[PDB]
């Protein structure tokens, strides 16, 4: 008790708010018309399409953490709860892409993420900051699991920025800021340490303090520790498939361990080779064209003893990360040097003093508002 | 001849709520199926059928996961292997043939096309079932020998294509548009295919800058 | 008025808060008849003597091509910055080193001395609240403070613009 | 330039060479390893090859480019071939000259029309808007007698 | 439409006014702060339109 | 930035004036008075602009847009960080 009456009290107003805005939001737009004039506050039927959306993100795992095989609650989140939310017209204002961000929300749960080539073409709605936030929360996992991470590298150092310039004054987010904060720091570390040293665009979002730390876990994990990468999954290893948070936990259920084991499973078996992936690129291509004994040069970098030097280097070479070439007449591996540059990062920030200018002179002439 | 016929029944399934509850592993699983015999795909009637061994791990098959896990390495480098791994628990990720072809999609993805064609068993029952495995395998070797590399020797692509000498080396350098080089070699791409420099070019930034700053 | 006083009325006039820019008018827009023979000059310079309206055009281009145009500018500028901000800024720090650390230890002083005697004063409990010489924003430092670094914002869009339309010409003649 | 500068000392020359040039009076590289002597041509060209804004040599230098150099040359040296031996600005400015002396027939009828109504300005602006100083001198007056009321 | 607080307008500086500026323009006073002169306008329409001006000479 | 389309506009007649001038000695016996002084008039120009093409000097050029942007750039950092100090003390 305390919490599984609780989890049924706000299910229960959770479905019971599925159907009010299942049924009238199709046809009418009468309680619609009605939600526009007669509350002037517009926040507060917008609160609700977040406020219930994430606490139903909640308490549908924290019954499918007991329930965990023969489970009720997500065919009752989904299915009931969010697709009845998913397809419909749109309420005309901030809440028929939430309703869509309640779908994506467990859409992202459920692990199934094919349909973010749907879920921003029928989101032709104003995509506001509010949004466009969530926006780029959800869909660059689909990024992350598009295994290619040169653009998933852009996607999450927008959402860590901060200065993607979101106020909103109703607590809306709700009661949950830095656990936003918190996971697209680990993901945007999944992304440092997984190209580098091509990024070189750790710079923004995560900032100098965490640009040592991470970037010293980023050598590391390079130069071969798997502390790093231990570091990387389990710190990230619920930020995948959280509910927010779980009931309980106990020694006596075996249920509560059981989707704890399909959060470990999933999300070990994709990274670990990227682990490796890591430390295959790592070497920094110090020269474009090698001769044979610069060559066994690397060949000694990259893997020796000794047997099967050459075609281990054939499975090194060979992931999309070492554009290469063998001259067999002349006995010369002429391969490439990728590299990149720095020094554009004043362009970005000239509109932003422009606005730390602006934005000094908003809320101050704001206080002269109020007291002219 | 039976892709585009179960495709739209799968197709409504796929966008409606027909994929939370196992209850549609009957025209998806097929369509699997449909998917192995035609080389041809569709990742997400896979995808669903996963979900439904992981939210539900009493329905969990071998030969139409092992087929979404062949049809997952025919599309390599698309991450329908990673969608594979995305619901199949490691009790179920030990089970014939799921475990051997995930132990196959390490070899393929990671490009151990050597390592992948002597431990695969080289008649297998479900890679034949799969069409044009054969082909999109030997596709997705010689794929990533035609972004990442420029010159091969005449061992070296049938090497990585497996078990070849020179006559099916031949139709996998005939196929995609490789010459001979002189002693020894496959014209696999030029020797300036290699470098590709993508960030090297900029500064230009006066137009957009001052434009926004002019006033 | 008058007028912007230093300690006293600096916190009353700028609770007020009067502006410290106000109306730069638009000033000359219109043929106002004045102009008649000096528009009548003009089409003789124009005509055939038209010698002394090309050396005016001749001062154009020895305008551009040795005088640090931006620099010699910028570096009176950075002056100006360096100089008048941190003065403003030691008269922040200042009032802000009597705004609150003295009253910091001022009521330190005072809630010490468990705020006074019942059957006595309360000599030092009248004594302590000293005010400091800054009680209140320095609101005449301040606004001609905020006028003068607003101007050095002027001569910095005056620097920024300067700076661009040279290097869109620049950038722009040279590239043929 | 050892031999090409023949001073007393050669030791004391590049020491004075740089002692111009530590001193900000022209460019040199010195402190090459081989002993040359280069310039530059623009490359240094904000202050240090002036002496110090100012120059003490005569007018060899050639064309260096500044702030608003290209664009003030694309006012002069473009019009150089416009103003003289062009007949397009002599018939678009002969054109002036006559749109000016259509404006010149409207300056005849404004030296009448100023005499017309600035004349009456010159008159009533010395005396009505004059008062409104003086309305501001009275109004002081004003407000001194009602304070001197009220107390 | 050239109007401030309740009883200012715009000026209007003709370049008649201008030219007598420009006769003391920054010479006279190069680096000094000439005070160049009071502007003598005249209240006309939506405008102080400045007629003549006279150049102060402080002891420069 | 006027100055820019005055320097258009003068850019404009040159062109206007010294194409004709092509076309005076190509129709029959004109450019007397410009094969040699319009040929020198165009010299007195591109002494100033464009130097003479050389690829060091864009270097230098597109340095001293990086340059002097990078003053701009600065330009308007110190525009903001003079009204943090200024709007701060005007809460």
């Amino acid at each position: 008790q305390w919490l599984w009456d609780i989890i049924d009290e706000f299910i229960y107003q959770f479905q019971s708010f599925s159907q009010y805005r299942c049924k009238t939001a199709k046809k009418s737009e009468e309680e619609i018309d009605f939600l526009r004039s007669n509350p002037k506050i517009w926040n507060v039927h917008s609160v609700l399409n977040v406020l219930h959306s994430l606490v139903d993100k909640s308490n549908i795992n924290r019954q499918l953490e007991v329930y965990t095989s023969g489970g009720d609650p997500e065919s009752v989140a989904g299915e009931y709860g969010r697709h009845s939310l998913y397809k419909m017209l749109g309420y005309f204002s901030l809440v028929g892409l939430l309703r869509l961000h309640s779908l994506l929300g467990d859409y992202y749960q459920a692990i199934k993420v094919l349909e973010n080539i749907e879920l921003n073409k029928k989101s032709m709605y104003s995509r506001v900051p509010e949004c466009q936030v969530t926006t780029y929360y959800y869909v660059g996992f689909a990024y992350l699991m598009m295994r290619r991470y040169q653009d998933a590298i852009r996607v999450f150092a927008n959402i860590l920025l901060y200065i993607q310039r979101t106020k909103s004054m109703f607590q809306r987010t709700t009661y949950k800021y830095e656990m936003i904060n918190k996971q697209n720091e680990q993901m945007h570390a999944l992304l440092a340490i997984a190209l580098t040293m091509y990024p070189m665009r750790i710079d923004e979002s995560i900032h100098l303090q965490l640009r040592e730390k991470y970037g010293d876990k980023m050598l590391r994990m390079q130069k071969g520790d798997p502390q790093v990468y231990e570091e990387l999954f389990s710190y990230s290893c619920p930020k995948f498939l959280s509910p927010v948070v779980p009931n309980y936990d106990s020694v006596h259920p075996n249920y509560h361990k059981e989707p704890f084991l399909q959060q470990l499973k999933v999300f070990s078996d994709e990274v670990q080779q990227q682990a490796q992936l890591s430390t295959i690129r790592s070497f920094l291509k110090l020269y474009t064209t090698m001769p044979v004994a610069k060559l066994a040069g690397f060949l000694d970098l990259t893997e020796q003893e000794f047997r099967i030097q050459l075609l281990v280097f054939k499975h090194k070479m060979k992931n999309l990360v070492w554009t290469s070439g063998i001259s067999a007449l002349d006995g010369e591996f002429q391969s490439a040097s990728e590299v990149d540059f720095y020094i554009d990062k004043d362009m970005i920030h000239i509109a932003d003093t422009k606005v730390a200018r602006r934005y000094g002179d908003f809320f101050i002439r704001q206080i002269h508002k109020f007291e002219e | 001849a039976m892709f585009e016929q179960m495709r739209a029944n799968v197709g409504k399934l796929l966008k409606g709520i027909d994929r939370y509850n196992p209850e549609n592993l009957a025209t998806l699983e097929r369509y699997v199926e449909t998917q192995a015999k035609e080389n041809a795909y569709d990742l997400e009637a896979n995808l669903a059928v996963l979900k439904l061994y992981q939210f539900n791990p009493a329905f969990f098959q071998t030969t139409v996961t092992a087929q979404i896990l062949l049809k997952a390495l025919t599309n390599l480098p698309h991450t329908d292997f990673t969608l594979c791994k995305c619901m199949i628990d490691q009790a179920h990720q030990e089970e014939r043939p799921i475990r051997q072809i995930l132990y196959l999609g390490d070899l393929l993805e990671t490009c151990h096309f050597q390592a992948f064609w002597q431990a695969l068993d080289e008649n297998m029952d479900l890679l034949e079932g799969i069409t044009g495995f054969e082909d999109s395998v030997r596709k997705f070797i010689c794929h990533v020998v035609g972004i990442t590399y420029q010159h091969i020797d005449r061992w070296l692509l049938a090497e990585m294509l497996g078990d070849l000498t020179d006559s099916q080396l031949k139709m996998w350098m005939s196929k995609y548009g490789w010459s001979a080089d002189e002693s020894g070699q496959i014209f696999i791409c030029s020797q300036e295919e290699s470098i590709k420099p993508k960030n090297i070019v900029e500064k230009i930034d006066f137009d957009s800058v001052s434009s926004i700053m002019a006033s | 008025c008058k007028e912007k006083d230093f300690s006293p009325e600096a916190l009353k006039k700028a609770n007020i808060t009067f502006e410290h820019m106000f109306e730069e008018v638009p000033i000359v827009i219109k043929n106002s008849h004045l102009i008649n023979v000096l528009m009548w000059e003009l089409e003789k310079k124009s005509a055939v003597a038209d010698k002394h309206e090309l050396l005016s055009l001749a001062s154009s281009n020895h305008l551009g091509k040795n005088l640090q145009l931006l620099m010699d500018r910028v570096d009176e500028m950075s002056q100006d910055i360096v100089k008048y901000n941190t003065y403003m800024r030691n008269t922040s720090k200042q009032q802000q080193q009597k705004h609150q650390y003295q009253q910091r230890r001022q009521q330190e002083n005072m809630q010490r001395q468990s705020r006074g005697e019942p059957p006595l004063p309360e000599e030092d409990l009248s004594k302590l609240f000293k005010p400091p010489q800054p009680p209140a924003r320095m609101d005449s430092l301040l606004i001609a403070g905020q006028i003068n670094t607003y101007c050095q914002n002027i001569k910095e869009f005056t620097a920024q613009n300067l700076g661009k339309l040279f290097m869109a010409q620049a950038l722009q003649e040279y590239n043929n | 330039l050892t031999s090409l500068v023949p001073f007393v000392d050669a030791f004391q020359l590049e020491r004075a060479i740089v002692d111009a040039a530590r001193h900000c009076d022209l460019q040199v590289r010195i402190d090459h390893t081989s002993r040359t002597l280069s310039f530059g041509s623009d490359l240094n060209y904000a202050t240090r090859e002036d002496a110090p804004i100012g120059p003490h040599l005569q007018s060899m230098p050639s064309e260096q480019i500044r702030n608003q150099l290209t664009a003030m040359s694309s006012v002069l040296a473009k019009a150089l071939e416009v103003i003289k031996p062009a007949h397009i600005l002599q018939e678009k400015e002969e054109q002036h000259q006559l749109a000016v002396t259509a404006y010149l027939k409207n300056s005849r009828k404004e030296h009448q029309r100023i005499l017309a109504r600035r004349q009456t300005i010159e008159e009533r602006k010395e005396r009505l808007e004059s008062l409104n100083i003086q309305r501001e001198k009275e109004e002081l007056e004003q407000r001194e007698a009602e304070l001197q009321k009220v107390r | 439409g050239g109007s401030g607080d309740s009883a200012v307008k715009q000026v209007q500086i003709d370049g008649l006014v201008v030219l007598k500026i420009i006769k003391h323009y920054q010479e006279e006073g190069q680096g000094t702060e000439v005070v160049q002169g009071v502007l003598l306008g005249l209240v006309v329409e939506d405008r102080l339109e400045i007629t003549n001006c006279f150049p102060f000479p402080q002891h420069t | 930035s006027d100055l820019q389309q005055v320097g258009g506009a003068s850019a404009r007649i040159q062109d206007a004036l010294s194409t004709v001038l092509q076309y005076a000695e190509d129709v029959l016996s004109g450019k007397v008075s410009a094969d040699n002084t319009v040929g020198r008039f165009l010299m007195s120009l591109v002494n100033q602009v464009p130097k003479i093409v050389p690829d060091d000097f864009e270097t230098m050029l597109n340095s001293n847009i990086n340059d002097l942007l990078m003053v701009t750039y600065l330009a308007n950092l110190t525009q903001s960080q003079i009204a943090l100090n200024e709007k701060l003390v005007n809460l």
